[PDB]
């Protein structure tokens, strides 16, 4: 309709895993609930996106304790990968080789052990319903195929169900996605030790090789997804922001705003073309002091991020590069200080 | 990339994106269980690969054994001083992730747009190495102009930046979008 409610609400990138995350907490699930579902959802709809062979993260906040956390659930390199494993693009894009460790299902199992009301079984059947079933193609993943034309009609495995006669399915034609169904199923009766150790894992291990990768059976047995209780966050006015730090791209976040609040924007900063023009230039201008600093970040258990994060993180630091911004000029590169070591 | 945004009637939150990282991740899918798996490790950086003419690779985010790649995702949840959720928010589309979430906040928070606007305005993007300003279509010329006699070069998104999913505490309750880039809708009670 509108889309403001009044109690509670979903906002997916397709209306059906909305809606799918809606019941649920009609159904009186939590938050965490509803994004469960939703996700098992959209892995299905924008199945070229996101899903149970990638990875994620959860930013939570509870209104109750009103403490944010952070569920970090994304993929890890195999234990057997190093760093000059890839020669080209193409390696590090295509076929098992660049298959990182998926995280996706213990991530659900780790929120949903912490803030689940459902049962685990209950946020899974929405979706083998919809895999089932099938569903018209929409806008997003209809790009997407089209996008990916070429390689999913020369590649058997995804032309299986991702064409109809042998092309690409566009926008409103029914995609069926039943291997997935029964996967899903499987995880939702066996729970997330099926993925990681149990029934699917000895398979998993024989596509990721097959097609030419590395993980093995150790690699998902070991994977953890980790509890963040100490998310980060900046000030912003009377407002507190919780995102994530390294190797998520909080800091990077952190360091745009930051750089931003002390020219302390409004409704009059966009009402004249001459006002809305600076404005916009400053927003440009902060995004390429705060990527300067990115190419710094990295896993904070490999890396020692401790003080570029802090810097990021610091509106004197903040302050000190909004001092930089000429307000009539962009400037070349190397103004911005971009660093490759500490 | 996927990001979504859930409120619950209690006033807890989810803010929380997923990826496989490119379409269809690294294009093997399993003729058994159908799982399409990542290709995540092409978020790292390598020391052999150039991804961008004079752009140099990042020792910080080489591969490691059990190390996670850098990422752009960055889900948010922006709570107010009285302990209730003001903006729950993030963003798909690669190192455009976080540009569109800062943009997200920007136009909501300070220029006060309602939520459906904040995600459906024009959206811009520099991440400094490509040194280009990528903006889209249907942007404010008037912005196009006064970034160019400023000496940024422009260019225009071929198809669109980024996909960001919102959710804003207003006088009315939760009020939702899904980004019409996308196609996505939100749904609540
Ligand atoms: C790339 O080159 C390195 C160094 O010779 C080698 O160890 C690695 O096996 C190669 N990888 C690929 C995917 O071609
Ligand atoms: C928040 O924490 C409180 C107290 O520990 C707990 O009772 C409640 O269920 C939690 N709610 C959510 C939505 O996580
Ligand atoms: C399951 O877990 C145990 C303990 O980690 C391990 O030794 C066993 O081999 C695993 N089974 C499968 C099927 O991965
Ligand atoms: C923000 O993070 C800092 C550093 O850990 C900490 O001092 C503080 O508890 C956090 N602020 C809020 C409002 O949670
Ligand atoms: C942090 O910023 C200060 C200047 O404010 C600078 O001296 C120092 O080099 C920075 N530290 C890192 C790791 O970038
Ligand atoms: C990048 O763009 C800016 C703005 O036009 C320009 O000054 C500079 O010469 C360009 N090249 C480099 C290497 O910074
Ligand atoms: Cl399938
Ligand atoms: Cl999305
Ligand atoms: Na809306």
């Amino acid at each position: 309709d509108n889309h403001v409610y009044t109690r509670a609400a979903v906002a997916a990138d397709a209306k059906q895993c909305s809606k799918i995350g809606r019941d649920a907490l009609r159904d009186g699930g939590s938050a965490v609930d509803a994004a469960i579902a939703a996700l098992l959802c959209v892995g299905l709809m924008n199945a070229h996106s996101m899903g149970i062979g990638g990875g994620l993260f959860l930013t939570i906040y509870n209104s109750t304790t009103r403490k944010a956390e952070v569920i970090n659930a994304r993929e890890v390199a195999p234990r057997l990968a190093f760093a000059t494993m890839f020669n080209s693009s193409e390696q590090s894009q295509k076929g098992g080789l660049s298959v990182a460790v998926p995280g996706e299902i213990r991530g659900y199992e780790l929120a949903h052990q912490r803030h689940g009301r459902l049962p685990w079984a209950r946020l899974f059947q929405p979706s083998i319903q919809l895999a089932r079933q099938g569903f018209p193609v929409g806008k997003g993943l209809a790009a997407a195929l089209e996008n990916k034309r070429t390689v999913i009609e020369q590649q058997p495995v995804l032309c299986e169900v991702f064409c109809r006669d042998r092309k690409v399915l566009r926008e409103g034609e029914r995609l069926t996605l039943p291997q997935l169904a029964d996967t899903y199923e499987t995880l939702a009766i066996e729970g997330a030790q099926a993925f990681y150790n149990g029934s699917l894992t000895a398979q998993i291990v024989k596509d990721i090789q097959a097609a030419g990768g590395i993980v093995t059976a150790e690699d998902l047995n070991n994977y953890r997804a980790e509890l963040i209780e100490h998310p980060l966050n900046i000030s912003l006015g009377d407002a507190v922001l919780y995102m994530p730090s390294a190797p998520l791209s909080g800091p990077v976040l952190a360091l745009i705003l930051n750089i931003l609040k002390g020219y302390n924007f409004s409704r009059e900063s966009v009402e004249s073309p001459e006002q809305k023009g600076l404005t916009y230039h400053r927003i440009v201008e902060a995004f390429r002091f705060a990527y300067a600093k990115r190419t710094l970040l990295g896993d904070p258990k490999f890396v020692d991020v401790t003080e570029v994060v802090r810097n990021m993180t610091s509106e004197f630091f903040a302050a000190q590069l909004r001092a930089q911004i000429s307000d009539d000029t962009t400037h070349p590169i190397s103004y911005y200080k971009p660093e490759f070591y500490t | 990339t996927a990001h979504l945004s859930v409120v619950a009637e209690d006033g807890s939150a989810v803010s929380a994106t997923s990826t496989i990282n490119l379409y269809f991740g690294s294009k093997v899918r399993s003729p058994v269980s159908g799982i399409l798996f990542n290709n995540e490790m092409d978020d790292f950086s390598s020391p052999s690969i150039t991804n961008e003419f004079g752009v140099p690779p990042s020792p910080a985010n080489f591969i490691q054994p059990g190390k996670q790649p850098l990422s752009s995702m960055c889900p948010t949840i922006m709570v107010g001083q009285d302990g209730q959720v003001r903006m729950v928010v993030g963003a798909a589309g690669g190192t455009q992730i976080t540009t569109a979430t800062a943009l997200a906040i920007i136009y909501n928070l300070w220029f006060g747009y309602d939520v459906k606007r904040a995600v459906e305005e024009p959206r811009l993007h520099n991440q400094l190495l490509p040194n280009v300003t990528t903006v889209e279509r249907n942007i404010d010329q008037a912005v196009t102009a006064a970034l160019e006699t400023r000496h940024h070069h422009t260019q225009i998104a071929s198809t669109f930046i980024a996909v960001v999913q919102a959710i804003v505490r207003t006088a009315g309750g939760w009020a939702a979008a899904s980004d019409s880039r996308k196609g996505g809708e939100p749904a609540g009670y």
